[PDB]
């Protein structure tokens, strides 16, 4: 996250973090139930094996909460292809349950013709994660967070250089310096709703981060909420 | 503006228009209310809370 605020106790308590064999951080993930972990089908390819860590804020520190779950299936979005990031949807099934506490939480999924008419007509949606600060950088090891526009869909066509499909949308701004970057991907896009979070995108990909002109394009959820409800049954 | 136009049709939550009427519902791990509009918790960690 580039910009934005350090996420507060109990802030981003929906907060996963897919981390690889040596426990560095490389996607975000959103938890969606105590099995369940929603993320991109790009992160997929970048780690041999991997694990997912909920209840962190510093990866510096033993806060207390941390708590290390494996991963016993992937359902990775068969749809998903490398040359347009269409389809950038997967979702994690865990060997062991996540166990609710301070810092850690589900977001809520939303019913699609509710989200897309009252959730996605809002303002702004929170994007978060561990990932860079700056588009060359290291790594966050603070949890961030970023309240970011819903950007007109017209307006996000024009400033791609590469195709918007129907299953994704745009958020940010178009010179304010504050966007998701490398390490974000997977991450959640909630949309806040009378003090209830409802997840609403996924970090996908974007020409950079915090471009002039450019926006970060997310995984537009409601799209998927079916597909999500069957992965999670099996 | 009406029904599930106007201010969400007073729900707390997900809000459709059976009839011409409002009807409200709630996320998973949340029952609806006597009132029909608003949400309670069943249980401690309700999803899209932050914690404490
Ligand atoms: O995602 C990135 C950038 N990587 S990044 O790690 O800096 C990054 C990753 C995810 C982001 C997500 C958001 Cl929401 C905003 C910035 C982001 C930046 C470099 C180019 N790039 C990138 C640019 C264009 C595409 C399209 C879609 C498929 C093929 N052409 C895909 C990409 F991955
Ligand atoms: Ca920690
Ligand atoms: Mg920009």
């Amino acid at each position: 996250i580039v910009g934005g605020q350090e996420c507060k106790d109990g802030e981003c308590p929906w907060q996963a973090l897919l981390i690889n064999e040596e426990n560095e951080g490389f996607c975000g993930g959103t938890i969606l139930s105590e099995f369940y972990i929603l993320t991109a089908a790009h992160c997929l390819y970048q780690a041999k094996r991997f694990k997912v860590r909920v209840g962190d804020r510093n990866t510096e520190q033993e806060e207390g909460g941390e708590a290390v779950h494996e991963v016993e299936v992937v359902i990775k979005h068969n749809r998903f292809t490398k040359e347009t990031y269409d389809f950038d949807i997967a979702v994690l099934r865990l060997k062991t349950p996540i166990t609710f506490r301070m810092n850690v939480a589900p977001a809520c999924l939303p019913e699609r013709d509710w989200a897309e008419s009252t959730l996605m007509t809002q303002k702004t949606g929170i994007v978060s994660g561990f990932g860079r600060t700056h588009e060359k950088g290291r790594q966050s090891t603070r949890l961030k967070m970023l309240e970011v526009p819903y950007v007109d869909r017209n307006s996000c066509k024009l400033s791609s250089s590469f195709i918007i499909t129907q299953n994704m949308f745009c958020a940010g701004y178009d010179t304010k310096q504050e966007d998701a970057c490398q390490g974000d991907s997977g991450g959640p896009h909630v949309t806040r709703f009378k003090d209830t979070y409802f997840v609403t995108g996924i970090v996908s990909w974007g020409e950079g981060c915090a471009r002039k002109g450019k926006y970060g394009i997310y995984t537009k959820v409601t799209a998927f909420l079916k597909w999500i409800d069957r992965s999670m049954k099996t | 503006r009406k029904l599930c136009s106007l201010d969400n049709g007073d729900c707390d939550q997900f809000c459709h228009e059976e009839q011409n009427s409002v009807v409200c519902s709630c996320a998973r791990g949340y029952t609806l209310a006597d009132n029909g509009k608003a949400c309670i918790p069943t249980g401690p960690y309700p999803c899209g809370k932050q914690t404490l």
